[PDB]
């Protein structure tokens, strides 16, 4: 796909991502 | 890209794109791990689930019906300098998706209720990043790296910590940060000057900032943490020194993570995965904050060549470092970048949020052209000189395998 | 969207796009773990790394490179029925990205050397999927499902298969499968007939499709696995028969999954985790394949509430498969499919994805407008109706925690 | 439609 969000390598901290 | 201010302080970076239909927006807050002292560990991420828990107009149900309806292209994140609420939602929503967003930042209640509820889910949140070897393993690095200091706390904080957050801790440190100056919307896409109005006439109402952070700066340990964890693999971290944000070598900083370990074509990847097959995963990646930053290695392997992967690592961080990266390589990662860069520009996601984390860690922006040419630049020279500074520096370790002790191969290393 | 059969059986699927610059390739053969037999479990799965580790013109790291060079999205993957071999690259490198494509699809060197060393890849490749709790769980229960049926098989295969594997197995599974009936190359983007005519040109060196694959039909039944591991939640999965991908009931499954607990606004995530506060991950999806199909719930717990997620969850799932669906919920679930479904439009990665799959499970070519009009032909009593049918049944169970043995989810009682 | 399963397992790399 394209939508891109903005996380790391290895770790967990949003809604349901 | 163009860029405004309101009197309060906060910013709306707009960019309007021509061949699509959707419109990105994204609330960016200045604070997150970083900003939070020891017994509020946890707060920034804490605070950003409480968000979509409820209002006095929509309840917790009626937010997340609102969202679904219009694609479920909702979502929100923490890091260690930052917050981040967006939508991706087809323009004739846009002015909805941006009323719900709105009353979640200010008339979000925190009642007794969801706050208990809440608490439990990322209780859950964190056992399963728990029980995800590969994932926490990268954290337990931050720790090591940064012993005491907020860099090395969780995002999700500890347990003693959530277990006291209440609407007054909350409230607390939302009324400090989410303020002017931390505030910044960003919008990408069909931006219709409608909705720009729409986010000017309700972003005013945000207080200005009167709380002046004043912050510690980190200081690199090369200290290495170790968990036993029934596992078929034991998984190691390794991080070295970074750069700032901001700093003037970021780009080569960029190339040479992509030489380490950033790609398909990487020494890494080549080295300990293509010719040995040690790991079906081996990375790199850098992680840059306003003040530090850290380069930072991740492979797993079976219990048994632990030894020997940790030699294999260690040869290859060892030549690049020493001896630097070919004219080819470099030129192939510019090429990579470029490319790279290129493709992203498709996204309204990843305009949006380029944008959105620019402005509130750079302040400044830069037109496609000028962030070509800054990767262009780049010279061999700079990137294998800093290759010599950082990859010949005590990396720290964090490690998660079988028995819980160190490899006897974690010894030599300079 | 142009379709293409050329004389070998193979099929180009087109699909313009002006708005972009980019180009997305993908080459998609219709086989998978599915069509495999006990002895060459992973077979699929083995040649699809293998076909990245050499050719007679490009090695290993040659491949790599080149990928690397025009933004390095390359990836591949292999599913149950279907494997991918895709990239996305500018419009400037489609030629040369369907050359290097090609010639890794027909000139691959299966070298031992190689091979020997993909192997201990693909074995951590297993491993690690082991240390994954949240994600070995969702294998273990297409194995408690199915039994001894190849869809029960792991598509990573087993340490036993893998060390059986050699040039010869593969060349003799690809010649079968590799073939005319089972090619279709999908191409979406910003795409210009020279490189059609060049698609076209090379992969009418595909062979004819000779071998005549027979499949037997698989049987659902209501098992439970169960594995002791040290973790912190219990990891749950639970099976309910679904629909096989022909089925005209699809978008009615699509819809029912989406209510269940396919969204924030489903049963699950609203009674299970906003109000609950059980698992801060629950959610449902469906599989469907040519004979079979099935509706599959995740969930994870803290180990001490285990019996009461089950619970919870079977009243959930009670509530919906006797009273059914409401209409604003039939609704609010149209207004989701269609919306993210629009926003995809964006992506050529999501476009030519989406051709290439249907093309070649359903050998059809659905339009926007077609796809729309389904979504909502879709009566509420179909979705309710479909819900009694597949949700009543005994499902299938997976769980992996500490102690190892089954909760109490035998019995209706609280 | 879309064929996407649980989590990710099946790729070529990491
Ligand atoms: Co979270
Ligand atoms: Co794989």
């Amino acid at each position: 796909a394209a939508a891109a969000a903005a996380a790391a390598a290895a770790a967990a901290a949003a809604a349901a991502a | 890209i163009n860029t405004m201010t309101l009197d309060n302080g906060v910013r709306i970076i707009t960019e309007k794109m021509s061949t699509v239909r959707s419109v990105s927006i994204g609330i960016w807050v200045g604070t997150g791990s970083r900003y939070e002292s020891a017994e509020e560990n946890g707060i920034s991420h804490f605070l950003e689930h409480m968000f979509f828990k409820g209002t006095n107009t929509r309840s917790a149900q009626e937010i997340a019906e609102f969202f679904d309806s219009i694609g479920g292209q909702v979502n929100a994140f923490t890091s260690k300098e930052y917050t981040c609420y967006y939508a991706k939602v087809l323009d004739d929503h846009a002015g909805q998706a941006i009323d719900t967003l709105s009353d979640m930042f200010f008339h979000s209640t925190f009642q007794k209720e969801e706050l208990e509820k809440e608490r439990k889910v990322v209780f859950e949140e964190i056992k399963m990043v728990d029980d995800t070897p590969d994932d926490i393993v990268h954290d337990l690095l931050s720790s090591a790296t940064y012993g005491k200091h907020s860099l090395g706390y969780p995002i999700l904080g500890t347990v003693e910590t959530l277990n006291s957050f209440n609407e007054g801790m909350l409230r607390h440190y939302m009324d400090r940060f989410y303020t002017g100056d931390y505030v910044v919307i960003s919008v990408a896409g069909n931006v219709h000057d409608e909705l720009i109005d729409k986010i000017k006439e309700t972003f005013s109402q945000v207080k200005p900032t009167t709380y002046n952070y004043q912050g510690e700066k980190p200081m690199f340990l090369p200290n290495r943490i170790v968990r036993k964890k029934e596992t078929e693999q034991a998984h190691l971290c390794l991080g070295y020194p970074g750069l700032p944000i901001g700093d003037k070598d970021v780009y080569a900083l960029v190339l040479l993570n992509n030489v380490l370990g950033g790609s398909m074509s990487s020494r890494l990847f080549q080295d300990i995965r293509e010719k040995r097959g040690l790991c079906y995963s081996v990375f790199s990646y850098h992680s840059s904050f306003r003040d530090s930053g850290m380069l930072t290695i991740y492979a797993g392997t079976g219990h048994d060549q632990l030894d020997d992967l940790v030699y294999s690592i260690q040869e290859t961080t060892s030549a690049l470092a020493e001896k630097g990266l070919t004219e080819k390589e470099l030129e192939n990662g510019k090429e990579q970048l470029k490319g790279s860069l290129m493709l992203s520009l498709e996204s309204t996601n990843s305009r949006m949020s380029r944008n959105g984390k620019n402005e509130l860690l750079l302040k400044k922006h830069r037109s496609l052209d000028e962030m070509i040419e800054q990767i262009n630049a780049v010279q061999k020279q700079d990137v294998s000189r800093l290759a010599k500074i950082l990859l010949s520096a005590s990396p720290s370790i964090s490690l998660i395998n079988a028995n819980g002790e160190l490899p006897k191969a974690l010894i030599h290393l300079e």
